[PDB]
RNA sequence: AAUAGGAGUAGCUUGGGGACAUUCGUAUUCAGAUGUCAGAGGUGAAAUUCUUAGAUUUUCUGGAGACGAACAACUGCGAAAGCAUUUGUCUAAAAUACUUCCAUUAAUCAAGAACGAAAGUUAAGGGAGUGAAGACGAUCAGAUACCGUCGUAAUCUUAACCAUAAACUAUGCCGACUAGGUGUUGGAUGAAGUGCUUCCUUCAGUACCUUAUGAGAAAUCAAAGUCUUUGGGUUCUGGGG
């Protein structure tokens, strides 16, 4: 019955209303402590801002980070 | 790719910097210091070549080669005629200085 | 008409293959329909390997294998009844 | 006839002999016309 | 016929029988010396049928015929192969093969040239009969087996390299250096080629065999 | 407007001689009195002066090349070879 | 004590060769077919001969004085075949008969790494 | 696709809601200004929003600015004369001639730069249709480097 | 007016004198007006160089081969010829080639070639259209024609 | 901002896609050695053939062209023809992922064009093996054939042509809708074996099995279905022998 089925998330990208599965995330680095704004599936390079050092490796997917850092996600 | 990249800096410059092509140009750029940057193709005279070498290198500015060939520097820059040398007397905002 | 489904040969998103040579006749067959037997075989019988045992060195001798791999085409292998001919119903059978 | 030559359930000669006979036929044509003409 | 004369095949230190057969050499008559003839000959001995040890028997060695005095022939180290049906038995499809090999040259100047194969493991976890790596993959596993191998083969002295070759060190870290990238089998060196041995010097090659 | 169907620079020769021989003339003349690019200035003026001498009118200066070109294939592979090294 | 040679077997679909040799290879010990021993001008092949050429072979072989034998198979070759042929098992059988010390048994048949364009047609031997 | 096979769902695509999302709270002049300096420097529209949103951290500039990027770009007048989807078919073009020009047997080459010409004609010809070209703009094999410069 | 391929003016600095001194050597395809020609034993392999056959490395080819050691040149000279080197002897001291007909050859190390090809190649490739280019052809070389 | 389209960006994305350079392996063959001694090749049976001036066979050096097995599949890529050794360089490609840009740019297309197996042609090289022609030996009442031995042209590279093939899924191409299960190659998302590995979910390729109160003249077909309850768009084609 298409009209209202709740458990139909787990479906592809294009569904019965188009939805993101990507979001933005509010993270901030170990041992430096700001607040950056930051995309997940960012897709080039990202730095920590008083000292650019990298935060998240870009690659294809959703995207990896560091090891380190802790992320809210910044939907509102 | 390098040279890639290098032709991608210069294709800035030319839009938005003020340059000058030719050796009579370059050696007036170079004698006054209003030069930054000297670009000369591969094929360049070699006596030509060396004195643009050893005037840019007395005056303090680098000299680049450029990867190809005389024509291919003149239609990176847009031209249809060959330059064999030029001279960016400001740069643009690009990248091409460092 | 139109019997085989995959006309006898595995081809399936591929225009063109090599040919292989029939092992049995030298005649040209397609790698993709020749049919393949891995015939591992040992290069005596086994009442002469006992023999060769006998009069062998080393007491733990053991007979080296022959390793092979035949391809037929298929006048061949059916002659020598490498593939039985079957029954209508049951071509689609295998393993 | 039609495009689709051979197909040879009827049991007639071979229609690859056919068109090299022919084709021989033609050549031999061809060639009186250029002794004539 | 009648004019032969056996001569005994000795061979270097590091073997552990280091007599590996008898000869027999034809007419000892002028202008041939019959030493000539005997000189440059070329001799497979098994590996196990020299060490006396099984666990090496799909092993054979190139020794080659280069010195003589009087009554004996005592050797030099001249390659190493697979015996045909162990290479074959590696092969099993649903596990693909893959080829390495160069050209090197030693710390005692001989070029030589190594055929390294090498073969996919299952794992445990995989459950599906086919295990083929990606191709991009099978090219990184490869130039990283010419390296180590390359590497490994410049070092030394040739003794000491053809000593390597007998517990068969290089397919062990082949396969230690591979682990990360793709789980590897049987590694082996299928083929040894020497390619250009540098020019005879009797006194070193007898101090080496003793 | 178009002159010849064919023909082009062989026209000259006119009624006489075979088509074929004409043919194989035809593509070795074409070549040879094309203008090579001058690899000392970049102007695409160099031409044929003599059996195997090219000559760059704006460089003034002589290449030593082919009967029938600036470069035959047998020294580009060679001088390839020797590149190499 | 013992000592080895090195016993080449060739077996085609016609001859079964037996050439026994020194351990280099180089310098023979006896050539001896499998067409010598019978008068057919057929059955080269054949194990009868075969083992005929066998036994001779290792009676001469005992009367020169090495005692044993590495044997080193080879089937026809790529270019024809790469079967072993019948008689090879035959003479196989009759050397281990015979009483000479049997040593190890290798495969060196000549494969084609390649696969160089073999004879007769595209559509093959029709017979 | 319009050449080869294959239907090729990869696509992107916006969410329902449309206004600017309460976390992100730059305004439109910050915004204009950052675009603006990006293109200036040296950048192509479509990497320009591509490094915004990830760098600055803005996700549909049409949400939280009153106008495309496009458009805001030709209003402060610092937008390309070719457009930025033509320039780089004909910047491959060229390329794709230079290799062609060295090799002469490459057939796979040969058929694609007759794709690739005619993907450029049909690109042109909607181009011409609106006035972001000149009406006497033609494009010529010859020509190709020097056109976009 | 005798060969196809063309002549090269070319100068040294005397050994043992003062000034100039003017050779002229066969050219090898792909050679310059300018260039500078390099002659010896330590000469590196480039085109147009004089080097002597056992400083080559394998497979090379070359042109103006001396027969025998010193002799100034004297086989593979017309145009659009070349030889190839096919191997050092292991003691070595003579080194083998191939001249273009079809022969291979032995000569001694330290003779002279030229890498690279003869210029002018290809010369026979174009026909001969009409009966007076055979004339001028013949006219500069020996009275031999027309045959009968 | 079209589960329309194009363009972009990203990943130690992918692959026997293309091109050029490059490199190795093996047999076969030639030449040079080497040891042997009578037959060896060849077959349904045999002969023609080759062999005491040492064939066939043994092993080694050097040369040469050819091919690139095994791995290799109801697998991959390519518009299709087609494409399988090594590395490099130059190239294209598709999928995925993408809160990136453009905003109907499209679909199919007479005209015209690009590529287009194999053979054949023209020209230079090149020439191992194979081998239309041809020559013999056989087989047969006969054999211009099947079989055998030898053997030009062609086969290979470069440079032109040729424009056809049962060039075959014998299934035009684009678009929506239908029904399960078994897989598999390529990504991406979550969870569970020792960062990595696996499984789940899901796209795009791609086959198979069962099922058609679907279809078909049946064979059979998940398209050949959604059709006398006949019309989503379009190019081409056929009309008894």
């Amino acid at each position: 019955n298409p009209d209202p089925v709740e458990e139909s998330k787990k479906h592809k990208l294009k569904r019965l209303i188009p939805t993101p599965n990507s979001y933005f995330m509010d993270v901030k680095c170990p041992g430096c402590l700001q607040i950056t704004t930051l995309f997940s599936h960012a897709q080039n390079v990202v730095l920590c801002g008083s000292c650019n050092i990298m935060l998240c490796q870009p690659t294809g997917g959703k995207c990896k980070l560091t090891e380190g850092c802790s992320f809210r996600k910044k939907i509102e | 790719s390098a040279g890639d990249n290098i032709n991608a800096k210069l294709q800035l410059v030319m839009k938005s910097g003020k340059y000058q092509f030719g050796r009579k140009s370059c050696l007036k750029a170079l004698r006054t210091g209003k030069g930054k940057l000297v670009i000369v193709s591969s094929n360049c005279p070699s006596i030509q070549r060396s004195v643009i070498e050893y005037y840019a290198m007395l005056s303090k500015c680098g000299v680049h080669d450029y990867h190809g060939d005389n024509n291919d520097l003149g239609t990176a820059c847009g031209k249809l005629f060959r330059i064999s040398c030029l001279v960016i007397t400001d740069v643009g905002d690009s990248d091409i200085i460092k | 008409p139109k019997k085989r489904r995959n006309g006898g040969r595995s081809k399936h998103n591929r225009g063109h293959v090599n040919p292989l040579r029939c092992s049995n006749c030298g005649r040209c067959v397609p790698k993709d329909k020749a049919i393949k037997r891995f015939n591992i075989r040992n290069i005596v019988d086994t009442s002469a390997q006992r023999d060769i045992k006998e009069a062998s060195v080393y007491s733990t001798f053991q007979l080296p294998k022959l390793y092979i791999k035949q391809c037929y085409c298929v006048s061949c292998a059916i002659h020598s009844r490498f593939v039985r001919v079957r029954s209508r119903e049951q071509r689609r059978v295998r393993k | 006839h039609g495009a689709s030559r051979y197909k040879k359930s009827r049991a007639k000669m071979r229609w690859k002999w056919k068109k090299k006979r022919t084709r021989r036929l033609q050549k031999k044509r061809r060639k009186m016309r250029q002794r004539s003409r | 016929f009648t004019k032969k004369e056996w001569y005994d095949l000795k061979a270097p230190k590091m073997f552990l029988v280091r007599n590996f057969g008898k000869t027999l050499v034809t007419k000892t008559i002028g202008k041939k010396l019959a030493t000539d003839s005997l000189k440059g000959r070329i001799y497979e001995v098994n590996l196990a049928d020299l060490n006396n040890d099984e666990d090496q028997a799909h092993k054979k060695i190139k020794l080659s015929c280069d010195h003589i005095i009087n009554r004996d022939c005592y050797t030099d180290f001249c390659g190493l192969s697979i015996t045909r049906d162990k290479l074959c038995s590696l092969i099993r499809k649903g596990y693909t093969l893959i080829e390495g090999h160069t050209d090197v040259k030693t710390l005692d100047n001989y070029h030589l040239r190594m055929f390294c194969i090498a073969f996919t493991k299952k794992r445990q976890n995989q459950t599906k009969s086919t295990c083929y790596a990606q191709t991009s993959q099978i090219k990184k596993i490869r130039k990283k087996m010419v390296d180590i191998m390359t590497a490994e083969a410049s070092k030394v002295l040739l003794k000491d390299l053809v000593k390597k070759f007998i517990p068969e060190s290089i397919g062990k870290e082949i396969e230690k250096q591979c682990k990360k990238i793709y789980p590897l089998q049987n590694v082996l060196i299928r083929k040894v080629k020497i390619l250009k041995r540098p020019k005879l010097d009797i006194s070193k090659l007898m101090e080496l065999h003793t | 407007s178009r002159r010849t169907k064919k023909v082009g620079l062989t026209g000259k020769y006119g009624t006489r001689y075979g088509s074929s021989l004409r043919k194989q003339i035809k593509k070795i003349e074409l070549m040879q009195h094309a203008k090579y690019l001058c690899t000392f200035c970049g102007k695409t003026a160099t031409k044929r002066t003599c059996v195997g001498i090219w000559k760059c009118k704006k460089c003034k200066r002589k290449v030593c090349g082919g009967a029938w070109s600036l470069t035959t294939p047998a020294a580009v592979a060679a001088k390839s070879t020797i590149i190499r090294l | 004590e013992l000592v080895f040679g090195v016993a080449h077997i060739f077996a085609s679909f016609n001859d079964t060769f037996i050439h026994v040799t020194d351990l280099s290879g180089r310098e023979t010990l006896v050539r001896i077919t499998g067409g010598m021993k019978v008068k057919a001008d057929r059955d080269e092949s054949s194990p009868y001969a075969a083992m005929m050429a066998a036994q001779d072979v290792a009676a001469r072989l005992k009367e020169l004085g090495v005692t044993a034998i590495h044997i080193k198979l080879r089937a026809s070759g790529g270019t024809k075949s790469k079967t072993p042929g019948p008689g090879a098992q035959s003479a196989l059988r009759a050397l281990a008969r015979s009483g000479l010390k049997i040593g190890r048994i290798e495969d060196v048949t000549p494969i084609p790494t390649d696969s160089t364009r073999k004879k007769s047609g595209r559509r093959g031997r029709r017979l | 696709r319009m050449y080869g096979k294959g239907k090729g769902i990869s696509s992107s695509t916006l969410p329902y809601k449309r206004k600017q999302p309460s976390w992100l709270k730059q305004k439109p002049s910050e915004i204009e200004d950052a675009i603006i300096k990006l293109a200036k420097k040296g950048q192509t529209p479509s990497q320009i929003g591509a490094t915004l949103r990830d760098n600055y951290g803005i996700p549909q500039v049409k949400s939280v600015t009153g106008n495309k990027i496009l458009r805001i770009l030709r209003a402060q007048g610092i937008a390309t004369t070719i457009p930025e989807d033509l320039y780089f078919l004909i910047k491959k073009a060229v390329s794709m001639r230079k290799h062609l020009e060295k090799n002469k047997k490459d057939k796979d080459c040969k058929f694609r730069l007759i794709l690739t010409e005619s993907k450029i004609h049909r690109i042109s010809r909607y181009y011409k249709r609106k006035k972001l070209l000149p009406s006497n703009w033609k494009y010529q094999s010859s020509t190709a480097s020097a056109l976009i410069a | 007016p005798g060969r196809g391929a063309p002549l090269a003016k070319v100068i040294f600095k005397r050994t043992e004198k003062y000034g100039k001194k003017e050779e002229l050597i066969i050219a090898s395809e792909g050679m310059f007006t300018g260039q500078y020609i390099s002659c010896g034993t330590k000469a590196p392999l480039s085109v147009g160089n004089i080097l002597p056959i056992g400083k080559m490395p394998e497979g090379t080819l070359i042109c103006n081969l001396e027969h025998r050691t010193g002799n100034r040149g004297t086989l593979v000279k017309a145009s659009g010829c070349y030889a190839t080197v096919v191997g050092q002897s292991e003691d070595g001291k003579k080194t083998k080639v191939r001249l273009p007909s079809g022969a291979k050859k032995t000569i001694d190390a330290k003779a002279r070639a030229m890498v690279g090809v003869v210029g002018a190649g290809g010369r026979i490739d174009k026909p001969i259209l009409k009966a007076g280019v055979a004339h001028h052809k013949y006219r500069v070389k020996r009275n031999c024609w027309p045959k009968v």
